[PDB]
């Protein structure tokens, strides 16, 4: 299109005269250069299915892991700029323990959402920071509350999903799981359709091999969130191959 | 700094506060017109006490204004735990005008764009001063504020006197807003406050709009 | 660098201040609070745009204390960041203070916060305008509004959003006609003040209504069904 | 000339004396080229032009000692290389390829300093002194001074080369930190002499910029190097044919410079689509293919471009609707309003309805229809504050209404009397002091909409009087005075001459024949003689609209003033600053009708015995001297009125002003403002020089700014009035104007001496006339003045920096 | 020239979606000489080529120690990596004097990342100028980890880092299939035939360019310098 | 000759995009300024040769001290004024002896040469420590960069390359502390171009028999007697 150079977008401390802050939205830009990660929550439970593609064939085949556990009962699906990912994934690990410490119990989910929105947040004001460049998927499940989905982006608001998709393809994976009833479906149905929806919007002309990474917590995990069994994954894995053609 | 100077050009554009030091008083009356009619004129006050014998006004930036109408108040007390005396006016000024110049001096921030008129009653005698967004104060014996602050400097030149009353100071101070109102005002869209020897009271609207009917 | 920070202009401006009132209106949302005899609402549109996103978690209606509610308009990570300084000061003024604090004092406090925005330049001011709605003990409804200027003030009624121009003028011309009041009457015109400027003729998954009463000074959030008793009966006449 | 020029060649200084003695062998080498050969001397020139360029040459070693200061212009150096160049030996031409070719490295934009100030004055001079040569040897008739010779006049490869040796620091130094406003003068002189050497790179370096996101300082850098480069990629040139294909791809990319967030790139898009659009009929002639031959495969491709004209001038649109949206107000004080519009957005206005005009007198009807409502539906259904917002939407409606007069008049002047109607029924609107803003945002359309051909506004006559009717008089500073101005625009569309089509193309451009070719016209430029300006002079039928409308609207009110000033009608200061701003609106608008103030002469000035004549000016109106003069008649009533408010209510700050503007109007304005006129005049040379075709040498120019002169020459003619006599009635008006210098408020007295030193300079001897007057005040002896006389009559006999003293 | 407004700082996005101070400090590593490491089932072993200022200066060192169990190899700016080290030491001496064990490498390359993200976000600090390529021996088996200036971090089968490393990647991928087999000598082989790929046609491996550094099951990280690569590189192959 | 900047040069905390940082490159060359000091690490000794350039004989030569005693074991000579080294050369000091008095033993010329190197993480000075620990006797030249490295003959200052190319070719590793001291002394005056006497050029020594010793104008002018 056409640049500025007036220079209302070189912090996050400075608004346009239209007043937007552009910095919050490169931060945003990065994160749909980056590939997809999907969540959707269930009757039962929360599954997360991410793309991590392998730039090289050197890697140790689960290296670069955009799946985070930041709690025995809560996971972390990012998309976007890694490094900040796990700043993230440290601050809301902390921010988990700290509840923890302080008030005796597990941090519900719509609690550590809002608590590391927030943070994300406080680097969207000052002149002295930079918005992160990632967003991300927080699913959990327990008892009481049922599942719980939230996503948070760049710009700190953190809502709550069914379905959810971030990175370079997710208009197309909320197509996709929009064409689905994942209110009524059970956490293994979902794993399969996670598996398919993030074969179909996998472009291999453009990047070209990746890793399908699955987590979930539910019912069938007693409230914890795991990286799932590899004999489910590969079943999800074989659905999903023959699911496209 | 040139900051200053485009400070002194928000309170310009301020609503007019007038303040006139009679023999007996001072008065401080303002400009307060509310934008429209959905807005709750009783809620917010522009003339506001400091300590039960000083008060003051501003024209300008009412948020830059309530953070040293904060101060003021935590000087003056801070004043009275030491000493268990009312603070002098004057000395109230120059603690005020200090904080006030203390946003000049450093830099990553801006200064006031408000501009005080401190009146007061100490030892039996009152006190009118101003203080600029620059640090610096005056005393008075009567000002404007505001916009168009020049044609009241000039309009309040020409009715001041020195054995004048505070009731006919509390005239001539609704004289100099009148000069500039633009559109006929009532006791609900302005603001008096007088020192005395009784200390400083904001006048209740019941009674400004007995002053407004003698005029 | 005059117009990058919040400095003044040549004529006594802050454009940071004045491009934060240009933000509350990319949130592309209008809420509107009046006030009643013995009654406060505050009613805000509630687009979902996003149809599996679980829209019980959007709202701009925020519980403060008990007491006192409110409604938010403008960047919504702001928003939350400042519904969350504002619960921090009404529990703190309870704790120091001993009793419940009052919507002008709350809504003092948190615009006191927002001129520091509007001073330092290091940091931005936070794009995003309060409602605070709640029962005063002595002076009854009470309805409070801070903006990103640091400027409070209370209002017989008020709008924030996009259509707040036109939904000032339909109140404008409101409650200088009567004197709305009663509970039935204040959602009415709250109602009617939305659906006017934006046109579109509510369904009450479309709205969301906060209300506070002398009756029972609790904030409540109205069920959709209770929107639907309102808008029936406003749909009809 | 060998004795002077021995003496220059054997001194090495700088002494002050040589930079005369060089500004004199420019001189000798411009006027005398087929004679002194300049070959002996050219390796000293060249090298000396070198040394003052004074460039910091090898490892640090400076010069604190050597003269920086003085001695090698190159405004003169230039012109002197320019003269010595041509004839049967380059050599000169060698020598500029090399000093070129030794300052590559400092035309670059990382290498920017202190040399750069005047190496860009070589950069920018140069190509347009060769562009003044060769206008010189070709284009320049026949004349007394002496011809170049045929031996020495620049051929096609002298002038091929030096285009092939400047321009690399040309494209060079488009990309510099300063600016980029020197290069953009070079690429305009080089493009009229080789435009296929010039116009290739600068576009080369555009389309990149202009998609780029990264290096936004090359987007201001190569648009302002394609205003100068316009007029010669528009044309062709018999060499470079492809040269406007590039036009409407380029017009359609810059597009996203409408931006609400840079000032800096959207005046400059604004400029850019405004040259691109003076210089093309956007005609759609997109529908020949019936036309199997007389075209060029250029042509053909040009042509089935054209179909992109509505996909601009609506893409473009809503580029200027979404700058306008988030142009607006947003108040943010509670005490007061800002009710006035910075410098930086009164230019985002001036180049919105610059740009916006001069697109659509270049488009057809069946575009203008289009845009016509693209306008009203914004215009009416997306209510606007009247300040800042209101200002931009209303401004760009009267350039549709302006174009085509009588198609876009009939969907705003119904609209908005209608609805001003329905909105000031209640009959307390009148004396309310508010007005609800729907009424302000229409009545502000209508007051702005209205300033248009007088003659195609006659039809909407009657229900546009009725809306007069009724808001004049309604108290509310925002809202008479919108009604005023509409009154205002309203009498000087209806009474002053003034051009009303401004287009490319001379008569029509709106006309059903499409079988023939518009798009074998972008250019055209100059053509004096078949002008055809459409001039708008006042017909009986709106001169008698316009003392209708005087008689309906200024008599009452200058009654009422009148009786304000016996002791009749006590009268209000909010009602005084009413009625005076009604009569200075309507004199304001109706000044050329009304003849000058006349009376008897003032005696006693100055014994005369050739004669004092003044000049009569015709102007074409043929003032009616039947009717009761109404300057005379409004001077008698505010000099009475001001004995009255200087008497009686001395305090009143804001009618008093408007006893100052009206003495100022009374007594100069004649349908023509000064300021005004400066302020045109000024733009003209900028427009003028930033497309001037230097080149040739008939005043080719854009028809619009060649309209543009003949309306300068008009206001200049009407504006100039010479030392007529000072006639005792003028006497009186600075008499009573002094009694306001000297006054009691210091901003009445600064405004009212502003007019009293505009009152001095133009009758002759009136100066000498108040000497003993401003004198009394400052008097020892004269008992009591007051301080604020005494000041107001020093200010008063200290002038000003640029009039009277 | 093509001057760029969002390369200033590192607390800038363009508006491509790209921090450019994180991607320029990204070849700040192939400013350095090429490094190569490789693990087999019991052995993880960094080979690394060292230059010298002159024919009489002594050959920066690119191995470096930082525990009994782990040892990184360097390339960029070497003042950054001895920030990196020292951290590195220390957090490997707190946890063998909390909890009297060694550190897992990956929870150290973790922490490695969360202190090289701190100035990759914050105002007047730059990234580091420096990529490690980090051996180590734990309870999980030998490891090969890279650190990159964009403070993301890499689990590797086998990684070179540093200038013209890309043939010891060709080599190293190719290669990689039987590198988990390997005794620890042919291991060293492999790791100096990808790092003999990465020279000009004219130089060789010497025992003053070479240096390697090996962890394993039953060793502690070593370090062999100029005479101890004799064993290692006195049973390679001529140059193919 | 002429002026080549970019725009990427003089950015005191920012990489190129070639991962440099061209504000410290042109801060490391620009410490070439210091006169000429050749350091020469021999088997039988190090010797460190500096000239002195001496403005005034009102001026006492051995009050600019252009080699100086880190401690009994090592000198060291700097290129460059000794107001910027003089905090390196104090940090040197403390460190030997704070690695005295916790160790009990003499810190080797590696490891003061890395706590120098650590404070110097620029700093502009270039500095050559010479000295014998239990490792024999070492040279170390560090830059002012940060970076040092152990080197058996090294030139720093005005002339580095000129005379480090020469340093080049008459050192051998078996080469006897007097031949290094000769050699020295005519790369010193072949890169000075003056007469060689005591009061243009410091001369130390650092032995593993005796300690630092700087060289007295008699001991001076003994070497110079045959060069
Ligand atoms: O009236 P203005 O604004 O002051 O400007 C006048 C100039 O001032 P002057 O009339 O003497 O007071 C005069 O220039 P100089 O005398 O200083 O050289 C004329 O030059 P001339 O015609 O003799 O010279 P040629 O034709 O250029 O060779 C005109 O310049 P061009 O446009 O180049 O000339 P064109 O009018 O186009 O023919 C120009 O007419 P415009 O009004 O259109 O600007």
């Amino acid at each position: 299109m056409s640049s500025i150079g007036t220079g209302y977008d070189l912090s996050a401390s400075t608004f346009s005269p239209d007043g937007r802050v552009f910095q919050v939205e490169y931060a945003m830009k990065a994160v749909e250069n980056s590939s997809t990660a999907i969540g959707i929550r269930c009757k039962d439970g929360v599954v997360f299915g991410v793309e991590k593609l392998v730039l090289s064939k050197l890697y140790e085949e689960g290296s670069n892991k955009r799946l985070f556990n930041v709690d025995r009962h809560v996971g972390m699906a990012v998309a976007g700029l890694l490094a900040d990912a796990r700043s993230l994934a440290d601050i809301a690990r902390e921010e988990a323990s700290n509840f923890r410490s302080n008030f005796g119990y597990n941090i519900p989910l719509k609690h550590l959402a809002d608590r590391v929105a927030m943070y994300v947040h406080a680097y969207t004001l000052y002149s002295a920071v930079r918005p992160f460049g990632c967003s991300f998927m927080l699913g959990s499940y327990s008892v009481n509350d049922g599942a719980q989905l939230y996503m948070i982006d760049p710009s700190g608001v953190s809502y709550g999903y069914w379905g959810c998709a971030i990175g370079k393809a997710r208009q197309a994976a909320k197509t996709e799981i929009e064409k689905l009833q994942m209110k009524e479906m059970t956490c293994r149905d979902i794993v399969k359709e996670v598996a398919k929806i993030i074969y179909i919007v996998h472009d291999e002309v453009k990047d070209k091999a990746f890793e399908l990474e699955l987590s979930w917590v539910g019912e069938l995990t007693n409230g914890r969130h795991e990286i799932v069994p590899k004999d489910i994954r590969e079943e999800a894995e074989k659905y999903a191959k023959e699911s496209l053609k | 700094l040139v900051q200053i100077e485009y400070a002194l050009a928000a309170v310009a554009g301020g609503a007019p506060s007038v303040g006139i030091k009679a023999a007996n008083g001072v008065v401080l009356a303002t400009e307060k017109k509310q934008k429209s009619i959905l807005y709750d004129e009783r809620s917010v006050h522009k003339v506001e006490p400091i300590t039960k014998h000083i008060g003051l006004v501003y024209s300008g930036m009412g948020p830059d204004y309530r953070v040293l109408v904060h101060r003021a108040r935590k000087l003056a007390q801070q004043y009275y735990l030491v000493y268990q005396e009312p603070i002098p006016t004057a000395q109230l000024v120059q603690r005020v005008a200090s904080v006030m110049q203390e946003y000049t001096q450093s830099g990553g921030v801006r200064p006031f764009g408000v501009s005080l008129l401190i009146c007061g009653w100490n030892e039996g005698r009152p006190y009118l001063f101003q203080s600029d967004p620059s640090g610096a104060y005056f005393a008075w014996k009567a000002t404007a504020m505001g916009k168009n602050y020049v044609n009241g400097k000039t309009f309040l030149e020409k009715r001041y006197n020195e054995d004048l009353e505070l009731e006919d100071a509390i005239h001539t101070a609704i004289l100099t807003l009148k000069e500039s109102f633009e559109g006929q005002m009532t006791e609900d869209n302005i603001e008096v406050g007088i020192c005395n020897e009784a200390g400083f009271r904001r006048l209740t609207p019941t009674e400004v709009k007995d002053y407004l009917a003698a005029i | 660098f005059d117009r990058h920070i919040t400095i003044f202009s040549p004529e006594g401006r802050l454009y940071q201040v004045e491009y934060a009132f240009k933000a509350i209106n990319q949130g592309g949302l209008t809420s509107v609070a009046v006030r009643g005899k013995d009654c406060a609402v505050i009613v805000t549109q509630k687009k979902v745009p996003d149809k599996l996103l679980d829209s019980s978690t959007v709202t701009h209606l925020f519980k403060i204390t008990e007491n006192i509610g409110c409604v938010m308009t403008g960047m919504t990570a702001d928003s939350r960041s400042q519904v969350q300084r504002a619960r921090y000061e009404a529990a703190n003024w309870k704790y120091k203070y001993g009793y419940e604090i009052p919507v002008d004092m709350l809504c003092k406090r948190i615009a006191d916060i927002s001129q520091v925005y509007t001073q330092n330049a290091e940091m931005r001011p936070l794009g995003c305008c309060m409602i605070l709605i709640g029962i005063d003990e002595e002076q009854g409804p009470q309805v409070y509004k801070c903006d990103p200027a640091g400027y409070y003030c209370g209002f017989k009624a008020t709008a924030a959003g996009v259509k707040q121009t036109e939904s000032t003028s339909f109140l404008e011309k409101k409650v200088k006609k009567k004197f709305d009041w009663t509970f039935e009457q204040t959602v009415e015109t709250a109602i009617t003040c939305l659906s006017t400027v934006l046109s579109i003729d509510f369904k009450p998954s479309e709205i969301e209504v906060g209300v506070v009463t002398v009756e029972n000074p609790k904030f409540r959030i109205l069920t959709e069904a209770e929107i639907d008793a309102h808008l029936v009966a406003l749909a009809e006449r | 000339f060998d004795e002077l020029i021995g003496l220059w060649v054997s001194v090495q200084n700088l002494p002050q004396w040589e930079g005369q003695l060089v500004n004199l062998f420019a001189r000798l080498a411009t006027d005398n080229i087929g004679y002194i050969d300049w070959d002996p001397y050219v390796p000293k020139i060249f090298t000396r032009i070198l040394r003052s360029l004074n460039l910091p040459v090898g490892s640090s070693q400076v010069l604190v000692p050597r003269f920086l200061t003085n001695a090698y212009d190159i405004g003169h150096a230039v012109i002197w290389i320019t003269a010595m160049m041509g004839g049967p030996s380059k050599l000169v031409q060698k020598h500029l390829a090399g000093l070129f070719n030794s300052i590559t490295s400092f035309y670059h934009p990382s290498n920017n300093g202190r040399w750069l100030n005047k190496l860009m004055k070589l950069l920018q001079r140069l190509p347009n002194s060769v562009v003044r040569r060769l206008h010189r040897e070709r284009y320049k008739k026949p004349s007394w001074l002496t011809p170049v010779p045929d031996s020495h006049k620049l051929t096609d490869q002298d002038v091929t080369d030096f285009v092939q040796c400047i321009i690399q620091p040309v494209l060079l130094a488009m990309f510099s930190k300063t600016g980029s406003l020197e290069a953009a003068q070079a690429l305009q002189n080089l493009a009229l002499m080789r435009p296929e050497l010039v116009i290739p790179p600068v576009l080369e370096r555009t389309y990149p910029a202009l998609e780029t996101l990264t290096e936004p300082h090359q987007l201001t850098a190569t648009l302002s190097c394609v205003i100068g480069v316009a007029r010669s990629l528009v044309s062709g040139g018999r060499w470079f044919p492809e040269g406007p294909t590039h036009m409407l791809p380029l017009l359609m990319r810059a597009l996203p410079g409408v931006d609400p967030n840079d000032f800096s790139k959207c005046m400059i898009t604004f400029q850019f689509i405004a040259t691109f659009s003076t210089l093309v009929p956007l005609v759609d002639c997109s529908s020949v293919l019936q036309e199997r031959n007389d075209l060029t495969e250029v042509e053909r491709e040009l042509c089935s471009a054209t179909a992109e004209f509505e996909d601009f001038v609506l893409q473009f649109m809503d580029r200027c609707f979404g700058l306008i949206e988030s142009s607006t107000l947003e108040q943010t004080r509670e005490e007061t309003e800002t009710e006035k519009m910075t410098h930086l957005e009164s230019l985002v206005e001036l180049g919105l309805s610059s740009t916006f005009s001069t697109i659509l007198t270049q488009c057809s009807k069946e575009i203008f229809m289009v845009a016509l409502q693209k306008v009203f539906n914004f215009s009416t259904s997306h209510i606007f504050e009247t300040r800042v917002a209101g200002r931009m939407v209303a401004d760009m409606c009267r350039a549709a209404v302006k174009c085509c007069p009588e198609e876009s008049l009939k969907l705003f002047v119904p609209h908005c009397c209608s609805v001003i109607t329905q909105l000031t029924m209640n009959d307390d609107v009148l004396n309310d002091e508010e007005l609800d803003k729907e009424l302000l945002w229409n009545l502000q359309l209508l007051s702005e909409i209205t300033r248009v051909d007088g003659r195609k506004l006659l039809l909407y006559r009657e229900q546009l009087v009725k809306i007069l009717q009724r808001t004049l008089h309604l108290t509310c500073k925002q809202g008479y005075t919108l009604s005023c101005n509409l009154l205002h625009h309203l009498l000087r569309s209806t009474t002053l001459i003034y051009p009303t089509e401004y287009c490319s193309v001379p008569g029509g451009f709106d006309k059903p024949p499409s079988e023939y070719f518009p798009i074998k016209d972008w250019g055209k430029p100059g053509d004096l003689w078949n002008l055809g300006i459409q001039w708008h002079v006042p017909s009986s039928e709106e001169v008698s609209f316009a003392f209708y409308l005087l008689d309906s609207f200024l008599q009452p009110e200058l009654v009422k003033l009148q009786h304000c000033g016996d002791g009749k009608l006590e009268m209000s200061r909010d009602d005084i600053l009413q009625s005076l701003t009604i009569v200075h609106n309507c004199i304001l608008g109706s000044g050329n009708l009304l003849p000058p103030l006349k009376g008897e002469p003032v005696t006693n000035l100055v014994p005369s015995m050739v004669s004092l004549e003044e000049t009569k000016l015709y102007t074409g109106l043929e003032y009616d001297l039947s009717r009761e003069n109404h300057r005379e008649v409004i001077a008698t009533v505010i000099r009475k009125l001001l004995n009255h408010i200087l008497d009686n209510s001395e305090d009143d700050t804001k009618s008093l002003f408007l006893i100052i503007k009206i003495i100022g109007d009374l007594l100069q304005f004649q349908g023509s403002h000064k300021h005004e006129f400066d302020s045109r005049w000024k733009s003209f040379n900028l427009v003028k020089k930033s497309m001037e075709n230097r080149l040739h040498g008939k005043k080719q120019h854009i028809r619009a700014l060649l309209i543009d002169r003949v309306m300068l020459q008009h206001e200049l003619r009407t504006l100039t009035v010479e030392g007529c006599e000072y006639k005792k009635i003028h006497q009186d008006m600075i008499r009573d104007l002094l009694r306001l210098s000297t006054s009691s408020y210091s901003q009445v007295r600064n405004k009212a001496q502003q007019t009293f030193f505009a009152a001095l300079g133009a009758y002759n001897f009136c100066c000498r006339d108040i000497i003993p007057l401003v004198l009394e005040f400052l008097r020892p002896d004269r008992q009591g003045v007051t301080q604020q006389q005494f000041k107001g009559a020093l200010y008063c006999l200290l002038g000003n920096h640029s009039g009277v003293c | 020239m093509f001057r760029n407004q969002y390369d200033n700082d590192v607390t800038v996005w363009s508006p491509q979606g790209r921090i450019h101070q994180i991607e320029y400090a990204m070849e700040a590593v192939k400013q350095g000489s090429a490094t190569v490491g490789l693990k087999s089932k019991t052995h993880a072993v960094l080979v690394a080529l060292k230059r010298a200022q002159s024919e009489l200066a002594a050959h920066q060192k690119k191995i470096l120690h930082v525990d009994n169990h782990i040892g990184i190899s360097i390339a960029g700016l070497t003042a950054d990596a001895r920030l990196l080290c020292n951290f590195m030491r220390q957090e490997c001496l707190d946890s063998r004097f909390v909890f009297d064990r060694p550190l897992p490498v990956s929870r150290l390359v973790s922490l490695i990342g969360s202190k090289t993200q701190i100035p990759t976000q914050r105002y007047g600090r730059r990234p580091y100028g420096v990529g490690l390529l980090i051996a180590g021996y734990d309870d999980m088996g030998p490891h090969i980890f890279q650190t990159c200036p964009s403070a993301n971090y890499f689990d590797c089968r086998a990684m070179s880092i540093g200038a013209r490393s890309q043939s010891a990647r060709t080599y190293l991928e190719r290669h990689m299939s039987e590198f988990m087999e390997c005794n620890l000598n042919e291991l060293v082989k492999h790791g100096l035939r990808a790092l003999r790929e990465t020279l000009p046609a004219e130089q060789d491996l010497t025992t003053k360019n070479v240096s390697i550094g090996i962890v394993g099951k039953d060793l502690e990280f070593t370090i062999y310098d100029d005479d101890d690569v004799s064993p290692f590189l006195e049973g390679l192959e001529e140059r193919p | 000759m002429f002026l080549t900047r970019s725009e990427y040069d003089r950015g005191v905390n920012t990489f190129s995009p070639e991962g440099r940082l061209f504000q410290v490159e042109y801060a490391i060359e620009a410490i070439k300024l210091g006169s000429t000091a050749i350091g020469i690490q021999t088997s039988e000794g190090v010797c460190l040769a500096v000239e002195k350039r001496i403005t005034s004989p009102l001026m006492e030569p051995s009050s600019i001290e252009k080699i100086v005693e880190i401690d009994a074991h090592i000198g060291c000579a700097m290129s460059g004024l000794i107001a910027d080294a003089k905090t390196l050369i104090d940090k040197a000091r403390v460190e030997t002896q704070n690695h005295w008095f916790t160790y009990n033993e003499t810190m080797t010329v590696e490891s003061v040469t890395q706590a120098v190197s650590n404070l110097a993480l620029p700093f502009g000075v270039a500095l050559l420590f010479g000295g014998v620990d239990e490792k024999g006797p070492q040279l170390f030249h560090m830059d002012p960069s940060g970076t040092f490295v152990q080197c058996d003959a090294r030139a720093i200052g005005s002339a580095s390359e000129g005379a480090q190319s020469s340093l080049q070719e008459v050192y051998h590793k078996s080469m006897t502390l007097k031949e290094a001291i000769k050699s020295s002394l005519i790369i010193l005056k072949q890169v000075m171009e003056e007469k060689l006497n005591a009061t243009n050029i410091e001369l130390a020594t650092v032995q593993p028999g005796q300690n630092f010793h700087m060289f007295t104008k008699e001991e001076l002018e003994e070497v110079i007697k045959d060069i």
